[PDB]
């Protein structure tokens, strides 16, 4: 398709590929894995995290 | 005089102290207390045993 940028207003020189295709969303998420330590509780055999 | 001809370093140790009559028993920080203790356990036997 013709293509015009947001950006600029002026068009595109190449035409660009258009269309619907399916995504689907994985569990992975980034606010479920951040994570970090200061310190904090340790083992009781070895006293390290 | 022929305990350095075994190897053995005399300041070290002996060949009477391989065998042992006696065993130390670690201290409790070494085996803690808690899923429940089996090393505890192990020493147990052996004092049931003697």
């Amino acid at each position: 398709d013709y293509v015009t940028s947001g950006i600029t207003g002026e068009p595109l020189e190449a035409y660009i590929y258009f269309g619907p295709v399916y995504y689907q969303k994985l569990k992975h998420m980034v606010l479920d894995k951040m994570h970090a330590r200061a310190r904090g509780p340790r083992a009781v055999l070895t006293r390290q995290p | 005089e022929d305990v350095p001809l075994l190897l053995m370093n005399p300041e070290a140790g002996k060949p009477s102290d391989l065998i042992l009559t006696r065993l130390l028993v670690p201290p409790l920080c070494i085996r803690p207390s808690v899923n429940e203790d089996d090393l505890t356990m192990k020493l147990t036997e052996i004092i049931f045993l003697n």
